[PDB]
């Protein structure tokens, strides 16, 4: 098992036109393989949804990826953006 | 033999009701040394529920569900015991008596302190204790040596910054680097004590050419010159 | 971080792991630490640390 | 690393010190040269540092 891999390749053929978007050496890099991509970082690991408690076939729409999150409430941002000036 | 673990076993295997640990007087009584009364909140009480609702089924197999809902008794009676408890010290608060903060400051803080076992300041050679020091210091090693690598914070100060689905708030790394600190210093002990040997006895092997008083002594200044005596020559 | 740190003698966690990361991995050559830590602390602070 | 663990029988650190302020310094050496030879030198001091 070897660590030093390139993983990281260039095409000679230079197609800067249309490629502003995309992630550039500063030519186009070109990994060996896709990418990653995470919905959220941080877990909420209470929230018996996935705690799963062992008392008492229901399924649950809930409202997008953002209970998993936590986010704090607007109410108190306000009173950190008055703490802000 | 871990009859309260057993049963934690038997539910992390979802497979209770195959076995059921076979209560007989001969492996329910075993185990036990009657249920040995439970001493966590839930986590060995919700075990009790789920294995009384298993043996509902056979119901007749197992013979220590009395022993079981006999400690339901004592436990529905102990609450109702402490509720009425509870009760009657809400009552018998005096109305006025006005706790003083600065002792519940000094109480505040000597119970967290006592909480997670540390040392708490009162303000109110000998290789038998050297064993007693570090089985403390291998104590805590074996525990900053079971926390997760994904361990992550949230300060309350990340509203002002706006993150979004994907921003990589910069305050993530605030606890891991804390925890490896500590686990890695309490590695390179023995580190620091060999260039602490080697740096006192450096410093203090010599004790009379840098230390003024001590080189101007009388029997250090005479015995430095003695050491210098130079052979007499015979003839 | 990358970027040059305050006045000396605060050692940060980041100079303070930095640290602890080379004399686990070098055990001594004190030059080879204090640019490990970001090269902005002598070699005379990093043992003045350490003890 | 080449460390080793601190839970180690070496956690002394104090052991062979021997500070200076301990040393045997060298005194007057009380000769004797038989039973019947009491106008004899009877000691000697080459360089001791007390009489």
């Amino acid at each position: 098992i070897m660590i030093d891999a390139a993983s990281s390749f260039v095409l000679p053929i230079s197609i800067t036109k249309n490629v502003d978007v995309l992630q550039r050496t500063d030519e186009i890099l070109w990994f060996r393989g896709p990418s990653v991509i995470v919905n959220e970082r941080i877990i909420n690991s209470g929230d018996p949804h996935l705690s799963l408690p062992l008392n008492r076939n229901e399924k649950e729409s809930l409202p997008g990826p953002f209970v998993l999150g936590l986010r704090p409430s607007a109410k108190f941002t306000a009173h950190r953006l008055s703490m802000l000036r | 033999l871990q009859e309260q673990s057993e049963l934690m076993s038997t539910v992390m295997n979802n497979t209770p009701t195959t076995v059921a640990a076979l209560a007989a007087v001969a492996a329910a009584s075993e185990t036990n040394g009657t249920i040995p009364k439970p001493r966590s909140s839930a986590q060995l009480e919700q075990l009790l529920y789920r294995y009384r609702a298993i043996q509902n089924h056979p119901k007749e197999n197992k013979l220590e569900i009395k022993a079981i809902e006999d400690t339901f008794r004592n436990i529905s009676r102990d609450q109702d015991i402490y509720e009425t408890k509870l009760d009657t010290l809400r009552k018998s608060i005096d109305k006025g008596f006005q706790y003083d903060e600065d002792l519940l400051n000094k109480h505040l803080v000597a119970l967290q302190l006592l909480e997670k076992d540390t040392d708490v300041p009162d303000y109110f050679g000998d290789p038998d204790t050297e064993i007693r020091i570090s089985a403390r210091i291998s104590n805590r090693i074996n525990e900053l040596e079971r926390l997760p690598a994904n361990l992550g914070t949230y300060s309350l100060d990340d509203c002002l910054e706006f993150i979004t689905k994907d921003d990589l708030s910069s305050r993530m790394d605030t606890f891991k680097i804390k925890a490896l600190v500590e686990l890695k210093s309490l590695k390179l002990l023995t580190k620091q004590k060999s260039i602490r040997q080697k740096l006192i006895n450096n410093v203090a092997s010599q004790a009379h050419h840098n230390i003024p008083y001590l080189r101007d002594s009388p029997f250090t200044a005479a015995a430095q010159r003695s050491v210098q005596i130079r052979s007499k020559v015979i003839v | 971080e990358n970027n040059g740190n305050s006045v000396k003698k605060n050692w940060s966690d980041q100079e303070m792991l930095l640290l602890l990361e080379g004399i686990e991995m070098y055990e001594d050559q004190w030059e080879k630490i204090a640019d490990h830590v970001g090269g902005h602390k002598r070699v005379e602070d990093c043992i003045e640390k350490f003890l | 690393s080449n460390i080793p663990d601190p839970t180690l029988p070496p956690t002394e650190m104090m052991t062979r010190f021997l500070h200076p302020n301990w040393y045997a310094l060298p005194t007057t050496v009380w000769l004797k040269y038989g039973n019947y030879n009491s106008w004899a030198p009877s000691f000697n001091e080459n360089g001791t540092v007390v009489d």
